[PDB]
């Protein structure tokens, strides 16, 4: 739908995911945290190319398409709020209902036919360890668990975090973090020297091409995703040589991390332990438009109570968020944009050249095309097309 | 009243349209499709069109400011942008005259 | 031309309007006020898509298509008058009479076959009530009152105004313009406390469809536009509710205004009386280009002297101007700038869902598509193009 | 390739040309001076739509294309070159030979079976008379000589210039340059006061359509171009006329300059003698992308030693600089940029109306029609595309 | 007054010969079918030959933009064009084509 | 050493391709095409894909990642994206055995 029908014909291996540029309907996604979203304070934000305002109403959030059903303005552009339950549009005052989106009232001609027959697009919203999901699909929503990857619903995982908007496109983002061989451009971060990381420039693998990944398509709650085990029968590299030369080294500290490295449906990574052999780190990159996505980052630590939770929310601000999630992933940002030339025409998925290490991200590209639960199109931003 | 004396079945052509029009409610529009009648609410589900003034093919109704279709038996979206089912009413012919219910289905 | 087809075929009511994007071609528009253009200093406008270049000669207007038959230039980057009746392009010196057109010398080459071969495009250009109206068509134009509403050019009727570009296409400042329940937007306008005015919320029609508005299409100056009568049979709504409780109230002022509203083709309101009884409000929306128009404001005042012309300019400068053309129609533009984005790529024009009070604008498209004088395509603007 | 076919089937003169947006392929480009790239300090630079990468290593200029052959970055966001032959992507460490492109080691995977079976695109490089050539071609190159005006390879002759981005097509420029009515537009250059010229405002042309230009298809050195001879049987207009009057005149200098002019392929004009009679002045106009070109401006003077040079390079900084290549030839500019419009659908190309002296320019879209050594296309930019 | 062309026979159907005039510019004899039609060679949209343009029934086709004329009216028949070509009495008697040094009205 | 025996001639299907895996060396592909057998390195020279796992067309065996292709007689490019030849390995059937060359050319 959204991409060259002569293109995707060529990669025939995961044509749904190179047509999947605004992103996987039918999927949750955090786009902001709990504490930015206050008590009858709307806010307006993107996803999935559809512009959404989220309310908070008597603590609960509720989500509708920031779009008038009559002249398709955005409600926002000035927000009428009259009672606690309803917005009314600015321009001719149709009134929708948070909770369900039904069209109740116009205050400019309370005997229009309209009323009660027309209802605005409502997306379910759930918070979940200080984090906002919104459900961007249509019907019943699956539970939260089969879209968040193992461990971050855990009871005593403290989540703390950061959000932001990049621009590249969500998949660039998604296949440059789950890349083995991409650690090669952390190896002057300012985490490795002073968090004394052990931290390799790359791998050779080892074993058959089966061996390089674990795709898990059995997990009892229905998430769906890959594990990269290029370092089970994979040689690390610490001497990187030019001509047999060793001109540059890995890292040689003490506390290991990245054991296990798992992307999931739609498009969250688990880094664990990361930063810290204590610690999990998972980031979600959350398609906005076909440009932009959030880099919705995030940091687990068990934590048993309040004085605990307290010790890392201190540890986070001080030490974690600049010197992690700053300090680390600065880079990732500067690499996901640099690859937005060669794909922004859509033709760097034909003319990328793949190497071993790329096999991580072929199992991606085949367990996303496989399993998403469907394919967002310029039509679901605009209205839906039929012809009978 | 109950049942609404519309016209004889003979005064409709297949493939035609009769609007209804009702003191303190809103218009009807019936429909013959080969020997069969049905009817819907007149106004489009979409906005303001009247239905009576699209085109019928087969047991689909176009309406005709944005060419939303419905079906004319069930009610239902045929085409977008039409997404609200039509209201349908009843047709019954006695003794060859028309009449059409005066509640929807339902 | 200007819009997809399965778009066209999809709004049989008014097909001819929504293919409309660029304007009709042949009617007169206001672009500018007469005391903006000084003897023998061109001034550039864009008309309908067009660079035209219009001057001042022996008190006389002139309007020359700003771009030279050679290459394609624009005269105005380097305006060359070198005799009072012609102007020569700065790039090889083809030279053009402003009163015909006609490339009546080249300096370059006095010998050139070009020389009085060609013909640059004019367009006749007529002052009224201070302003200048171009018309943007072939042939021999109309009288210009065929193309402005009823009073504007009458004898006693002293007009000032304003004039700007604005961002949305014309077709949205003129159906916001018409739009009955549009008067929401301006319920705390200062207009409203500061001159007492009488103002609903909206109106409850009554009657039938065909009650809702007078089509004129048989005005003996061959005017052809639309009257909106939806308070002749409606209920003004002046208590705005929301689950039978009362959120909002309309204006209670002294002063009627608004009795009148019509629209004219090409798309000229006159709003009367307004903003005061005894005064009535002018505004054309000109198509500058797809995306911008120029919103030319006036108001009329009959005037019988110097003394009370004066006075009614003095009042226009403190109070009208600022308070009504601005502090009441600031409100408009904004309002046509947001809905630039569900119509941007002609979708909107399928997907509004209208209510009772549209039957205006239903009305005035029909209208438009019925009597308009042509529609304007981009091969106008670039070199009409045919095989006949 | 690049243009609408209905627009091709139209200019059957010279289709290859209007076709020829991005330039010509397997040509030789001046794209810099000597002096701006010193030893082991890569430069990027954009050369017919294409990234590239220019190193000097041991005295001699190496080029790359800055695009990695794996995930498409430019190496240029962060140059590695940790070995003196050698650079490495900063992403995956793929790392290039600079003297033949290959692929000779990656750090992030010392056993890829990739090492030794990939080769990033080179470009032959040349230095001569200061100035930095690149053959934007396939395969051995032809001689310089080929692509450059005559004398500009002489022995003595010592070159000086500048060089700028100009935003328009490098075709405007080219035909700008090459035409002979244009000179209307330096009728008040400094230069023309400062330094004595005779410049007449145009030509009427005499002979016959024939006579007007001197095409060489030269096959000892293989160079193509044409020779504007509109002055050798025209007569020079020194007094420009409207309807009989006088309005402007000619500079009656007695320095007589530009004697000669010709245009060659791939795009070079000579002026001789400019802007002095003992000097000449050849510029090319480089296609950087379709809206983009290089200005590379260059002045040539006979010079037998070391202070006739250094004396040259005096008068070129005090004088020449700023009177010819700034005072004169800054009106070419915005001349250029004024066409774009019009240009810039490509309908130009068709309804643009010539006159007499665009013979000229006519001999010019013919030569370069048949004689370019190819069309660059936005595919040799993302990838060259071929189906079975 | 008469200009001497060419035998009828020298030219075929659909073909366009191209006639130098000392003192003057050049014209157009186009044959189409077993008639013969003259115009002004230069294109009015322009500076192109005509004669160097695509015959298609009585309507040339210049080779610069594609303009076009009908060679018996000499009015435009294809955009970008817009200026009437000068026409020229032909008359082929004894086997022997003959243009008008002048153009007609 | 030289030829590797690698299966029974009717143990491939017409159009089918067949991975040979090879101790300390690079897979080849087998490709059966009609009643005759061709040989080529299994790995496309633009990636890491197995062109055992892509689609006969005729001779040529087109990628399954990028819809790149190749002539699996010559090794020569077919379609885009891919440039540079694959190594080609002699094929011989004798008594309805596959055997293949140890090295290319
Ligand atoms: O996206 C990511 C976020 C955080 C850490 C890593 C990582 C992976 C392997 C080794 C070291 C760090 C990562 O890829
Ligand atoms: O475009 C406009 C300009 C000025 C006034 C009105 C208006 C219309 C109805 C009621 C009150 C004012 C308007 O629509
Ligand atoms: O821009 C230019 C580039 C090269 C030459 C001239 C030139 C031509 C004729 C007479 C004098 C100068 C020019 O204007
Ligand atoms: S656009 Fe919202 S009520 Fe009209
Ligand atoms: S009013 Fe019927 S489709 Fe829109
Ligand atoms: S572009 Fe105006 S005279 Fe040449
Ligand atoms: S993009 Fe250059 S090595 Fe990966
Ligand atoms: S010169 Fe003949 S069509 Fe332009
Ligand atoms: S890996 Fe075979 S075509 Fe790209
Ligand atoms: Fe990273
Ligand atoms: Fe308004
Ligand atoms: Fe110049």
């Amino acid at each position: 739908a959204n991409v060259d029908e002569a293109i995707l014909k060529r990669v025939k291996g995961w044509a749904p995911y190179v047509d999947a540029k605004l992103g996987f309907r039918n999927h949750w996604y955090p786009v902001m945290f709990s504490k930015e979203i206050n008590e009858g304070e709307p806010k307006t934000l993107k996803l999935l190319g559809e512009n959404l305002l989220v309310n908070r109403i008597d603590g609960k959030l509720y989500c509708l398409k920031d779009r008038c059903l009559h002249r398709g303005v955005q409600l926002s552009v000035k927000v009428e709020c009259k009672t606690k339950s309803t917005i009314t549009c600015w321009y001719h005052a149709w009134t929708y209902r948070w909770e369900d989106g039904v069209l109740c009232d116009i205050l400019t001609n309370p005997t229009s036919a309209q009323i009660g027959r027309q209802k605005l697009k409502t997306y379910p919203v759930q918070e979940a360890k200080g984090c906002v999901f919104i459900y961007l699909g249509d019907g019943d929503p699956p539970p939260l668990a089969r879209d968040t990857p193992p461990n971050f619903l855990d009871d005593d995982m403290e989540i703390l975090g950061k959000n932001q908007i990049i621009k590249s496109n969500w998949r660039l983002a998604v296949e440059n973090g789950f890349d083995p061989s991409h650690i090669y451009i952390h190896k002057d971060s300012i985490l490795v020297k002073d968090n004394d990381l052990a931290l390799p420039l790359g791998f050779a693998p080892g074993g058959d091409r089966k061996q390089q990944t674990r795709v898990v398509d059995d997990d009892v709650v229905g998430r769906k995703g890959v594990y990269d085990l290029i370092g089970e029968h994979g040689v690390p590299v610490f001497e990187g040589t030019i001509g047999g030369e060793v001109v540059r080294e890995g890292a040689y500290g003490e506390k290991i991390v990245a054991n296990d490295i798992s992307i999931w449906l739609p498009g969250v990574l688990k880094v664990n332990p990361f930063p810290n052999p204590d610690m999990m780190q998972f980031e979600w990159y959350v398609p906005i438009d076909e440009n932009t996505h959030y880099y919705f980052q995030t940091l687990g630590k068990p934590c048993a109570n309040d004085e605990e939770r307290k010790k890392y929310e201190q540890e986070f601000e001080s030490k974690w968020k600049p010197m992690a999630l700053e300090g680390f992933n600065n880079d990732d940002i500067w690499a996901r944009e640099a690859m937005v030339d060669f794909y922004a025409d859509d033709k760097g998925w034909v003319n990328e050249i793949l190497f071993e290490s790329d096999e991580a991200i072929v199992a991606w590209r085949k367990l996303a095309s496989e399993h998403n639960q469907g394919i967002q199109t310029q039509a679901h931003v605009s209205g839906l097309e039929h012809h009978h | 009243q109950i049942w609404l004396k519309v016209c004889a079945a003979s005064d409709m052509q297949p493939g035609t349209i009769r609007r209804v029009n009702r003191v303190g409610a809103a218009p009807l529009a019936v429909y013959r499709v080969g020997d069969q009648f049905y009817a819907t609410e007149d106004t489009c589900t979409h906005g303001i069109a009247s239905l009576s003034e699209g085109t019928l093919d087969g047991d689909v109704i176009e309406c005709p400011f944005h060419g939303g279709a419905f079906n004319v038996c069930t009610g239902m979206p045929a085409s977008s942008p039409c997404t609200v089912p039509l209201g349908v009413f009843e047709v019954e012919v006695k003794e060859g005259e028309v009449y059409v219910a005066g509640e929807k289905k339902l």
